[PDB]
């Protein structure tokens, strides 16, 4: 029983990924930095501008089919 | 872009 969420980022291209309610979203924060070349932890993924951590799964935070999550750059000092 | 959808 798999949604699919779709990324958006930064320069409004958009990565989709198909994951269960069990997926730790770490997999797909991974697989996203993997695919832009950059350090996982060098971004910040936002669900309703709430940050995304490692072990949140899509029934913690109650997502649905198509449901966006942002990706910023993590803030700096 | 083409659609791109990655299954986890």
């Amino acid at each position: 029983e798999y949604i699919k969420l779709k990324v958006i980022g930064q320069d409004s291209s958009e990565i989709h990924f198909k994951v269960k309610m069990t997926t730790h979203l770490k997999k797909l924060k991974e697989s996203y930095a993997q695919r832009q070349g950059v350090p996982m932890n060098s971004l910040r993924f936002l669900f309703e501008g709430q940050r995304i951590a490692d072990n949140h799964t899509p029934k913690e935070l109650g997502m649905e089919e198509e449901d966006v999550i942002e990706v910023y750059q993590e803030q700096t000092g | 872009a083409e659609e791109r959808i990655i299954v986890l």
